[PDB]
């Protein structure tokens, strides 16, 4: 039952901060990273957090104007802009690494790939 | 660290046999991953030298140690959407280029 | 001003320190004075952390004057510390329930060791590395401690109002109390000197604390480990004594010895070895995991250096010294004719290496008056010192003083680790709350328990009461089996533990 859920997805001239509500499975023992698509291109990633800790990963075009945070009480992983210029017009997915339920012991291991993604929201800039 | 795919758009008929070759260029590791996705939607995990479950069984990855390779026994109408290999380290992941049709 | 306020901080740690170290080293002689079992004496050692617990979970929620309420404290530290001292005076002379005292005394003093803590950090990073300084300044009173009760355990309980001239046994004896009142009532006169210069939502986040897998796993494995260190140091002491056959003055003076340097440099050397060779969190789990390791293979090595029971006519042996055997002995024909109390705890061996229970239980008829006997019918002269340890039991004592100081030594590298383990896997804003926890698992369920589970089977492998008052005789060879295997079998699951964290903790994504 897990799902991965984004909204915030709107016109900007910039800032923008969205959401990616989890569900179905343990947050502690996961990660969430954001992909970015630009209209007809590939996909490119955009940053990750842990949700057992603060460790925190970003990408090459966005460090200096993107955060990502973690709320585990809440069960969702946030992102913000900042400074959106004409780049950034994408479409962001939001993904998990693949998580083992040996009885009620879970733990991720990134050797997996995504298992599970999100729909996607529209960044209009 | 970085991942590119040379074939991009691959046209076959439905008996014919898909062959999507990616290198690693920096920081060589076996975590490599095989995505599909459809127009319009979200990438679906196959490969990542092993079958995701409800995957069926003609999708096959291998590796020289750099020659990451994903191979369709037969190209269904199914699956004629683009595919993406993922390099999958700790705190990096990185994406390929996207092989199509 | 800061400068006072530093200097009234350190010697509020040197004074808690010191407490602790005046209560850790002084059980034993409780346990005599009192004629209470390991087991009560646990508990009085376990009834520190009930105080401290009775009164955190306050402090944690209010702060109001931090300098007046650690000032208060410290005062209420030296209360209890003096309060302990008062059965002292409350007492007759002792003769070779006075202990609520005692355990009453210990809750004040837990009480009074809680606020220093968390106040204190919270002045000093209120208006300003520092704590570091703190710890090693109050290591100075471990120093303090075991040198006041190496001293005051060769001193007799009743000193200054008998002659001593008079006085028969022997600190080697196993009926001797040192003065550790005068080392408690100095350790409440230094705390209450310490005091003077000083008045001059969650529940979701605590759900969140335990979904998490890691956290979890980790805090059992603290807490197994934490629960065998303190089960182990608490009675150290007494199992030296006990199994090698030393004074509780020696033994006080060498596991201070053992035990202040290798703290001080493990202290340095275990949160130097990961900013030196710049270790990852994965690393440091390694290197913990390695620590205990060794450590419990050190553990292992104990097991070889257990001494044999002493060759006792009436519990290990038979009476006449024929046969070996503990409980409902019979009587042999050369000791039924002089029939005894059974129950007479005079420790006098014969030239034949066989220690006997007692003068009429030996057979001896004649005594010198150094005191020597004579025509011992089951002997076969004697002296009213029991048979000490043998040189191969000597030799063991070497190694196992030895082993102590190695284990002493990993036990610091790994516990440093332990705190940075268990952090850096939460949040960061969640980490006050996470050590909060983690502390009050360890401290209650190590503090409380340990010492009353571990003192109820070392009274489980005592052989004779006196009175059941406070044990005679141990059985060496039960009694080194069970606290090392109590020991063994809360690390082993640890060290399970530790590898399936590795396991886990390696997969994940770190940034
Ligand atoms: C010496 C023994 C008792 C040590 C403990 C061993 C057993 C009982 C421990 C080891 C690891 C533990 C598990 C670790 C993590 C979790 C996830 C949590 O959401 C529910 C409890 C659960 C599932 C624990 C249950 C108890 C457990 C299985
Ligand atoms: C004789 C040689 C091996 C030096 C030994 C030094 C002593 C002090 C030991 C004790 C614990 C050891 C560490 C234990 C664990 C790790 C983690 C991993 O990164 C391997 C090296 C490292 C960091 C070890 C280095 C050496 C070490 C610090
Ligand atoms: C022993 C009895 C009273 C039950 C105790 C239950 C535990 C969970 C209680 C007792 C003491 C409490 C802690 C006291 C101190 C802190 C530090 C603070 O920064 C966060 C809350 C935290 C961590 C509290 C959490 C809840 C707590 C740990
Ligand atoms: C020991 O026994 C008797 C007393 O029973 C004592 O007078 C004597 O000197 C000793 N010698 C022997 C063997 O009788």
């Amino acid at each position: 039952e897990v799902q991965l859920v984004e909204s915030g997805g709107g016109l900007v001239q910039g800032s923008l901060r969205l959401s990616c509500a989890a569900s179905g499975f343990n947050f502690s023992s996961s990660s969430i990273h954001w992909v970015r698509q630009a209209p007809g291109k590939g996909l490119e990633w955009v940053a990750s957090i842990s949700s057992s800790s603060g460790s925190t990963s970003y990408a090459d075009s966005v460090k200096g104007r993107f955060t990502i945070s973690a709320d585990t009480s809440k069960n969702t992983a946030y992102l913000q802009m900042n400074s959106l210029r004409a780049e950034d017009t994408a479409v962001y997915y939001c993904a998990r690494y693949y998580i083992k339920r040996w009885w009620l012991m879970s733990w991720e291991d990134y050797s997996m790939g995504l298992d599970y993604w999100g729909q996607g929201t529209l960044v209009t800039v | 660290i970085q991942m590119t795919q040379s074939p991009s758009s691959l046209s076959a008929s439905v008996g014919d046999r898909v062959t999507i070759t990616c290198r690693a260029s920096q920081s060589v590791s076996s975590a490599v991953a095989w995505y599909q996705q459809k127009p319009g939607k979200a990438p679906k995990l196959l490969i990542y030298s092993s079958l995701y479950s409800g995957v069926p069984s003609r999708f096959s990855g291998s590796r020289s140690g750099t020659d990451f390779t994903l191979t369709i026994s037969s190209l269904q109408p199914e699956d004629f959407a683009t595919y993406y290999c993922q390099q999958s380290s700790s705190s990096l992941i990185t994406f390929g280029q996207g092989t199509k049709v | 001003g800061f400068k006072m306020f530093l200097a009234a901080l350190s010697f509020s740690y040197i004074a808690k320190a010191l407490g602790g170290i005046i209560m850790k080293i002084s059980i034993t002689q409780i346990e005599r004075r009192f004629d209470i079992s390991s087991s009560l004496a646990g508990l009085i050692d376990g009834s520190f952390e009930i105080g401290n617990l009775l009164v955190i979970v306050f402090v944690s929620y209010f702060g109001l004057h931090r300098p007046k309420l650690i000032g208060i404290g410290c005062l209420l530290m030296g209360t209890g510390s003096i309060l302990t001292s008062l059965p002292h005076f409350f007492m007759g002379y002792y003769r070779y329930h006075m202990w609520i005292y005692v355990f009453m005394g210990n809750m004040l003093r837990g009480i009074g060791e809680t606020p220093i803590v968390p106040l204190g950090i919270s002045y000093i990073d209120d208006f300003a590395l520092y704590l570091g300084s703190l710890n090693a300044i109050g290591m100075i009173g471990p120093v303090i401690g075991f040198a006041l009760g190496s001293l005051f355990a060769k001193m007799y309980v009743d000193i200054g109002y008998v002659d001593l001239s008079t006085i028969r046994i022997t600190p080697k004896d196993s009926r001797w109390v040192g003065a550790w009142w005068l080392g408690f009532l100095v350790s409440g006169l230094f705390s209450i000197i310490s005091s003077i210069p000083f008045f001059f939502g969650f529940f979701q986040s605590l759900k969140s604390i335990l979904t998490n897998p890691l956290y979890v796993i980790f805090l059992l494995l603290t807490l197994l480990q934490v629960s065998s260190f303190i089960g182990s140091f608490t009675y150290v002491f007494k199992y030296m004594e006990q199994q090698y056959g030393q004074s509780a003055s020696h033994a006080n003076f060498l596991l201070g010895i053992i035990t202040i340097p290798t703290v001080a440099t493990g202290m340095f050397l275990g949160g130097f070895i990961i900013k030196k060779f710049k270790l990852s969190l994965v690393g440091i789990a390694k290197f913990s995991f390695l620590t205990s390791m060794i450590s419990f293979l050190f553990q292992l090595l104990y097991f070889p250096l257990i001494c044999e029971s002493k060759s006792v006519a009436g519990l290990t042996l038979t009476y006449d010294g024929n046969n070996s055997v503990h409980v409902d002995v019979p009587l042999s024909y050369c000791n039924s004719e002089c029939n005894c109390d059974e129950s007479q705890w005079e420790p006098v061996c014969g030239n034949n290496g066989i220690t006997y229970l007692s003068p009429c239980l030996a057979g001896c008829k004649s005594s010198s008056g150094h005191t020597v006997f004579y025509n011992c019918s089951c002997v076969e002269s004697a002296h009213l010192g029991e048979c000490p340890r043998d040189n191969t039991c000597t030799r063991k004592f070497f190694i196992y003083v030895a082993i102590q100081v190695i284990n002493s030594l990993f036990s610091a590298t790994g516990g440093t680790t332990f705190i940075l383990l268990t952090v850096k896997i939460v949040q960061p804003e969640l980490k006050a709350l996470a050590m909060g926890f983690q502390s009050m698992v360890i401290r209650t369920l190590g503090g409380i328990l340990a010492p009353i589970y571990f003192g109820a089977l070392i009274d489980k492998t005592c052989m004779k009461w006196s009175t059941q008052g406070a044990c005679r005789i141990y059985n060496s060879v039960f009694f080194g089996r069970v606290y090392l295997g109590l020991s063994i079998a809360l690390r082993f699951p640890a060290l399970v533990l530790y590898i399936v964290f590795i396991f886990a903790m390696k997969k994940k994504f770190q940034g």
